[PDB]
């Protein structure tokens, strides 16, 4: 009675979430380079959001934030290409700190 | 062509030349070093060579 892979994919949060467009998710900051913040949110790629001016100090490694996802992977195909160009990152908007 | 009756006019042409000369020096150096608006080809071609267009299969 071992769970199959088709049951995991049906009941997984991502699958049920549906289109990421304008979805509120919770991220975790795992790497900071100057103001830019590298954030994981349970997806394949991270998002690189910039430190808010109002309360920059609170954004350290581990801080959990709120995001409004737009894309899970920024891709586009341009004139002459045979495959899509991916920047290996997601697009999202930072909406502050998850105030648990 | 007497420079004793047209003194005021000459200063306008003189002071202007001084200000114009400084702008030329400021503009040439600042534009390349300063980053405003669009990027320069030399820095923009380093970005297009990291994501080259592939009109072939591999």
């Amino acid at each position: 009675n071992v769970e199959s892979f088709a049951s995991m994919l049906r009941h997984s949060p991502l699958t049920q979430m549906g289109p990421a467009k304008d979805k509120l998710v919770i991220g975790r900051i795992f790497h900071i380079v100057e103001n830019d913040l590298y954030i994981d949110f349970g997806g394949k790629f991270h998002c690189v959001c910039r430190r808010p001016e109002v309360d920059g100090e609170k954004y350290q490694k581990g801080t959990r934030v709120r995001l409004r996802l737009l894309d899970l992977e920024l891709t586009s195909r341009f004139l002459g290409a045979t495959t899509d160009t991916t920047v290996l990152e997601a697009n999202a908007v930072l909406l502050g700190i998850q105030e648990s | 062509f007497r420079d004793d009756a047209c003194r005021k006019e000459i200063q306008g042409f003189l002071d202007c030349a001084a200000r114009a000369q400084e702008a030329r020096k400021m503009r040439s150096i600042q534009e390349t070093l300063g980053e405003s608006g669009s990027l320069l080809p030399n820095k923009l071609n380093k970005l297009l060579q990291r994501f080259p267009n592939k009109p072939y299969l591999s």
